[PDB]
């Protein structure tokens, strides 16, 4: 959350929040309604985003562990897509990428290397999901959604 | 708890030097003053209430705010607690004078005293002052009784103060 | 640490599900209270040293604590008590801004009791000082924001016992 | 503490420990209590939590107490012979990470130091952080690493950064 | 660390009073004994190596401690025991100069038992060595200065037991 | 005390006291009787020092909390003056400014800023107390007392 | 300015500005007209603010170097008040307390202690100046100015 | 560091006067251009890796600089060149957002030519690659934003010269 | 080289080479005949190894930029294979992986990600090259070659 | 640093081709000479102290350098010169074992002349000392190994001049 970031930044200097940080806090809490609306949009459309993104991802990358005939692998890939959509919704709510980075980005390469999932394929799937999500949203609301999808893609690459 | 003779005898086996010359000399020196220690304890016991009363009155003279509203000696409840605790201190100091050893003070007077006083908000400065006042009154009574070499009488009181007082330097 | 938004996010995340309507309502409540929280933080920042001065005058001055032999005797121990009170005030402001007491538990209270016991600091006196600080803040800011800050002051006082 | 309802929740004995320590000098522990002593492991700040399985044993450490520490015997041979009598298991004695400072033509293809540049940087990270960071976590410090490889800053400045 | 003067000043300061005639008499006694204390410090400094050599010879050599499997076996452990005896002698001299045992409480005895038990250092052999060192110092500096140094040697030994 | 400083200086180098430390110790032990006499002079003349110094201090600096008509503030200022005379007596006894530094100098600025007492006024009061205390002793007796008063004044700035 | 602050925040992690910093930047550039208007208000009314604030300050603190019969001292104090109003206008324009912090807050205590000017008197004068300045502004336009005045006062105390 | 607003503020402050109407007009121009500057920063952040790979492909690849004996031979030197180009792009974006080249002169060009000469890095090839990066960015973000970033790319090239 | 490693191991302790290091040095210089023979084998059979490994790697991974129809990309891939065989020959001659690590392992991932070539494909090509090179050498002779190929693969992964 | 093998690898890698038959011949020559190099290193390691003693005796003793006002006056400067000669001998042995002089350039001669000039260390006396050290090593190890070590001794002397 951006509030935690501001408080920790102030605390590292052992000082009360500066007027600029208070302005940042006020501007963030001012826009809470739009963030809640965007998170609700992502939550409602998560399944169709996952379905369409999976269709595009399997059309574009057919040689992937998801569509290797393993039902469990397909289900796990779908669940991972839903989980990353949920984490992006969390980040939209918090006004910062801290939820997404602390739940699904720090150590993502280690986890997926241990799982033996190609990282390029995950990047392609994330791109397809980002396109699907940006389809079902206005551009002004999709700014942070695209930014956080790009954050995931950069963390994987 | 141990007295001087018990501690010296146990240390004789502990240190491996047995009953050498320094131990014999210290034992003789201690036994030279035993009758004076018994006499000092008798004087303290025979005048305990007067000593405590005089010391607490002098304490309230030097700390007039203690008995004022908001003070720690405010009300007869806390006044009685003052007198009771000063009697505790005098009794255990007399014990330590008889024994010639401070282990009684360590085990039955000073163990956990600071924790109790912090819990109850008992000020340590006035406590040390009251102990020193009781020591001065005891010295005056001993001089009146005719005792001459009573340096050891200082040892418990001062020691207790050093154990309860906070570190300033 | 962790604020209100992160607390709701984690409550949803341990179950692996999006924020349920009750969590969304709580988040909206925090978003609406953010303006009052910011105003209170500004007020406390402006008068931090004055708040600590009033706290010390109200709860510690002219008692046996500052008298010779007391724990606030000597200038270094007085300044150390003032430093601890400054820490308490700053972190209460942090917790009020965050809407959560998590930072107080993490940074201030986890080990303060044993530290004070080792140092000989009277814990009852410091609890009374924290309550006096709560009174000073509620007089400076107001009733509603004073109560909001007093929530975290009370959490500090409870953690000190 | 025994009369409180939380007495059956404390498992470590509270009476025999205190009664034993009454007869002893100051314990081998941090002056702020046993809860201020981390586990001496490769990485991770593991501390005794005050509220979980409580066993605090405060002691009256004054401001001038100096702790007794067991020397590990590590260090370069030139920085020894003054405290060489220490020996601790799990100590890499002469295996300290040292980088001599750098002093118009491009360097040779293969120039070998005791540790390669990635190996030295990983060793520095493993000492400062206790362990190797994850993949992307080194991104904020890349420029700093460059300044260490080009001789702009010393190992001390790299550690500080 | 406190010496005789600092201890008296502390006792007077917690009461908020100037030094009373009894503490002034104690201070005068310390000042009178200062010349002997300086002479004893000089004598012990001049013969520190010989004192420790004689202590080891008369208390540790040709026993099972220096035999293989003993705690003074190998050169490192022998040197560490000699170093510890040097520590005890030097800090006893410090305490004798100060006229107060607080230095030994804050720098020698704090955590010494736990450290020795962790290392496997024999406590009883250490106590006997301290007794032998006290005897050697007394034979070197005389009965009176020897007894004065033995006060602090006995403080160390009692802390170890 | 100077003895503690000598012992700590020797301990910093892990060595027995060098001849310079021993000479300092012996000189201090020799001067101890004069130090006791000076401390007795300070103790027995504390009240008149406080009164005369306060009179001069209020004449020189009338705009102080101690001169604002508040009986409690005046009493507290005079008590502080007595306390600082006591600390200077302690330092004279100990042969070093250690008692004064530990009890009344470290954190003096923070304590008096919390109490909202101007520091320049305390410096002036210390100067007046020094002037009144130096008149009661010989020049050689005043040599160290003036140094300790100057130490307080320097710490307050 | 806040632009430099957010750029430095992004640079501290060696990455391009995240959507939080971008939102801060957008909210800052959308208020440029308002900030320019507030700065113009401060510049136009600087003299009357100085005069009224100095009158209230001399009423509240009669015993201060700025009114002791010294014309130069009075002129210097009023010049300082005008300078601090100018610095607050700079801060409003920049969207951050940084200009005020660099020009008149870092080392303000040392400078005014060298000048032997009591700091609490300056705090009172800044309080009076804040009261005068906020009374010629809109309710929403006074937030930033009040924050910067509080910043000055906090830096003094 | 210093940006456009701070530059105007400092220009006014060095004369001790408020911002004159010309400075206010320049400030308004910067405020109006801020939206486009943020849009360009977002685009460059999104396509940073693509910009750098296109720069390398169209400037340095398949020349003598990547053949054996060239400064971009071996993987470590290639990675260092790519990292340097990433630094150039990121700090040019910082400068474009700030509206000032002070960040470039403080973090990039301060001693860069001396460092490159010490290492043997070809200055001409670096300038050519910076020009190629400017062209790539202009293609990506359009004409107006392209030349806005090209201002700072040309500043980097001039600093290297 | 391991000679350099021995010298620097002795240097870190500021001492002359110990008998253990001299034994290692003598054992190493006694294997120079075998190392030169292996390097000659790699140099002579570089082209056939490259061709066979390319054929097997294109059979296993048909969708790669090496055989995407661009002759320049194919030539560059085959040149890279030859270069890595050359680096492995260097490492065999030196006795350690240090030459290979310094020339084609530090920063290999960054270089190939800039070149936009999937790293898994390069791992597969390295595996094919390793299996082609091992078949041309006997056991107890190609242990170091396989170790260096594994080193390259591990750096890529 | 580089050794013979690494130097050949660098020369081959700059031109991007395998070791040509001449480089392989040089590599075989180095491999054959390895045994003699090891024997020489063992001998110099065994007699390093005597070598430096004889070097100082026949080069620097009983001159104006060791007299008051000279650069080898005081024990600290004498020990520093002896330490520098130790460095020269040890790194010459390292270079002889490696077969390359790059260790001398990187670790010894890199800015040594400037350090000596700033400190005031006579360069000519140091060169004479290096030549005397070469003579002593030749007298100790023989003519062939003597000249093998003399190559690197002469490299040090030339790098100093
Ligand atoms: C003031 C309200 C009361 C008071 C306080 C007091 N504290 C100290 C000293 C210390 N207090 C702490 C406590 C903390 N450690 C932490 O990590 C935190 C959270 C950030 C806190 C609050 C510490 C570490 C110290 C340091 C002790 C030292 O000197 O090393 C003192 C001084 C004690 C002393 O012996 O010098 C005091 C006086 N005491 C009162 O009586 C007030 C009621
Ligand atoms: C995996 C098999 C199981 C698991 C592990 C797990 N560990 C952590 C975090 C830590 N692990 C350690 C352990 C060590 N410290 C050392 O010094 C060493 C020796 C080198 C070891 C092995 C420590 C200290 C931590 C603390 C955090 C850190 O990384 O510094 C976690 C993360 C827990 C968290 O809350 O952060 C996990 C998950 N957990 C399982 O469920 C597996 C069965
Ligand atoms: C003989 C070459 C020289 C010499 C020796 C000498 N030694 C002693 C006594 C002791 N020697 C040791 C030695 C060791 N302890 C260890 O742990 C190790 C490493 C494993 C060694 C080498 C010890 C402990 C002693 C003390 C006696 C004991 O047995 O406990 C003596 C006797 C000294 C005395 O009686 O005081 C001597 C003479 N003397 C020479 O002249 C030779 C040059
Ligand atoms: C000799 C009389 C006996 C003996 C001693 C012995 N000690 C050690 C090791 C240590 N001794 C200490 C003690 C101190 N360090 C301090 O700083 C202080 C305060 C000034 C003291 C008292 C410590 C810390 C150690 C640990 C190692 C170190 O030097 O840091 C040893 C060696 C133990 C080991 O093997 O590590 C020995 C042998 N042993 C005997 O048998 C004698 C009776
Ligand atoms: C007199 C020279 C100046 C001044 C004095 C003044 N003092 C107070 C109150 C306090 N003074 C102290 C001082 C100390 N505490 C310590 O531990 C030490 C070290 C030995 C010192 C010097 C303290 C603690 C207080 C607080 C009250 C208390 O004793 O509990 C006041 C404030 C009175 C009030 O209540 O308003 C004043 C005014 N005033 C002057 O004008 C002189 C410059
Ligand atoms: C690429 C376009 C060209 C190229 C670059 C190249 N640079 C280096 C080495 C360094 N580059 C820098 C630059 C910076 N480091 C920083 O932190 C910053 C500011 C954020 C800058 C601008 C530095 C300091 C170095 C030296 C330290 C290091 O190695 O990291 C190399 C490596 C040279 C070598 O011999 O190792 C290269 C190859 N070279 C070209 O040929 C391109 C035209
Ligand atoms: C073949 C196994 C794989 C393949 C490779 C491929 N590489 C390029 C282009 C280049 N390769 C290099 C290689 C190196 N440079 C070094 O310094 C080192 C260390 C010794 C190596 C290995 C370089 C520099 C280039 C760039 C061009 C140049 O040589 O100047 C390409 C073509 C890239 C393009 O877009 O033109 C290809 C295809 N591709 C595969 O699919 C295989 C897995
Ligand atoms: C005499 C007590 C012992 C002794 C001495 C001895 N010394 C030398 C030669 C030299 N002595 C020095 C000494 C110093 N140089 C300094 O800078 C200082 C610090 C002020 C000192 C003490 C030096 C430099 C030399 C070298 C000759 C010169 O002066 O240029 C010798 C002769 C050595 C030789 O081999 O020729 C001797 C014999 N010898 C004993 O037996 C005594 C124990
Ligand atoms: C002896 C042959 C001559 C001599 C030498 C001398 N040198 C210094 C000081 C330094 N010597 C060095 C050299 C090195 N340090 C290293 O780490 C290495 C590589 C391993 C080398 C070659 C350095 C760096 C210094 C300066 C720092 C230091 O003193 O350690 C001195 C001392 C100078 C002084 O006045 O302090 C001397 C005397 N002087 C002669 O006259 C001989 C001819």
């Amino acid at each position: 959350s951006i509030v935690t970031e501001l408080i920790l930044n102030a605390d590292s200097e052992s000082r009360y929040p500066a007027p600029k940080e208070i302005q940042v806090y006020q501007n963030f809490v001012k826009t809470g309604e739009q963030r809640i609306r965007i998170a609700k949009i992502l939550a409602e459309n998560e399944q169709r985003i996952v379905q369409n993104g999976s269709a595009r991802f399997w059309e574009r990358v057919p040689n992937t562990p998801s569509n290797s005939g393993n039902e469990r692998k397909t289900a796990s890939c779908q669940r991972d897509q839903g989980w990353y959509i949920r984490l992006i919704a969390y980040s939209v709510l918090a006004g910062s990428e801290k939820p997404l980075e602390e739940i699904g980005t720090i150590g993502i390469k280690e986890m997926y290397n241990n799982l033996e999932i190609p990282l390029r394929n995950i990047v392609e799937c994330m791109r397809c999901l980002k396109e699907e999500a940006l389809s079902l949203m206005s551009e002004e609301d999709a700014l942070e959604v695209s930014a956080y999808f790009d954050y995931v893609m950069r963390s994987l690459s | 708890m141990q007295d001087k003779l018990t501690s010296v005898a146990k240390n004789c086996d502990l240190t491996g030097s047995s009953l050498n010359r320094e131990v014999v000399e210290t034992l003789k020196e201690f036994l030279a003053d035993g009758e004076k220690r018994v006499q000092v304890a008798g004087v303290i016991g025979s005048n305990a209430a007067e000593i405590v009363k005089t010391a607490v009155s002098l304490l309230f003279q030097e700390y007039p705010e203690l008995v004022s509203p908001g003070g720690n000696a405010y009300t007869t409840r806390r006044y009685n607690m003052y007198v009771r605790d000063m009697n505790y201190f005098l009794r255990y100091c007399s014990y330590a004078i008889v024994a010639g050893d401070a282990s009684v003070l360590d085990e039955r007077l000073l163990a956990g005293l600071r924790d109790t006083f912090n819990s109850l908000g008992i000020p340590l400065g006035p406590t040390a002052r009251s102990i020193q006042l009781m020591k001065n009154i005891v010295k005056e009574k001993l001089v009146t009784a005719g005792m001459t070499n009573i340096t050891f009488v200082d040892e418990p009181f001062d020691y207790v103060v050093r154990e309860i007082s906070e570190t300033e330097i | 640490m962790q604020d209100a938004i992160t607390a709701l996010i984690n409550s949803s995340d341990v179950q692996g599900r999006y924020l349920d309507p009750s969590s969304l309502d709580k988040l909206q409540n925090y978003f609406q209270s953010g303006d009052m929280r910011a105003k209170t933080a500004i007020a406390v920042s402006a008068n931090a040293k004055n708040i600590v001065t009033k706290t010390v005058a109200k709860s510690l001055l002219y008692t046996d604590i500052t008298a010779p032999g007391g724990n606030m005797y000597t200038c270094r121990r007085y300044a150390a008590c003032v430093r601890d009170l400054d820490y308490f005030l700053r972190y209460a402001t942090y917790a009020m801004l965050a809407g959560d007491t998590s930072i107080l538990d993490e940074r201030i209270l986890n080990g303060l009791r044993e530290t004070y016991n080792s140092l000989g600091v009277p814990i009852g006196a410091t609890i009374r000082s924290v309550q006096a600080m709560k009174e000073v803040v509620t007089s400076l800011v107001g009733a509603d924001a004073g109560r909001e800050m007093g929530v975290y002051f009370d959490h500090i006082a409870a953690g000190l016992s | 503490d025994l009369f409180k309802y939380s007495a059956p929740v404390r498992k470590v004995p509270q009476f025999i420990t205190l009664f034993g320590s009454y007869q002893k000098p100051l314990p081998e522990q941090h002056p702020y209590g046993c809860g201020n002593d981390p586990l001496e492991i490769q990485f991770g700040a593991i501390f005794p939590q005050e509220t979980r399985n409580p066993h605090p044993q405060p002691a009256f450490f004054n401001k001038d107490t100096r702790r007794i520490l067991i020397g590990s015997g590590a260090g370069s041979p030139d920085k020894l012979n003054g405290n060489a009598l220490g020996k601790v298991p799990g100590s890499l004695g002469t295996r300290v990470l040292k980088l001599e400072p750098l002093h118009g033509h491009q360097s040779p293809s293969v120039n070998l130091l005791h540790h390669s540049s990635p190996a030295f940087i990983e060793g520095a990270y493993r000492q400062v952080f206790g362990r190797s960071l994850y993949e992307g976590q080194r991104q904020p410090l890349s420029s700093t690493e460059s300044k260490l490889l080009g001789g702009e800053i010393s190992v001390r400045e790299f550690v500080r950064q």
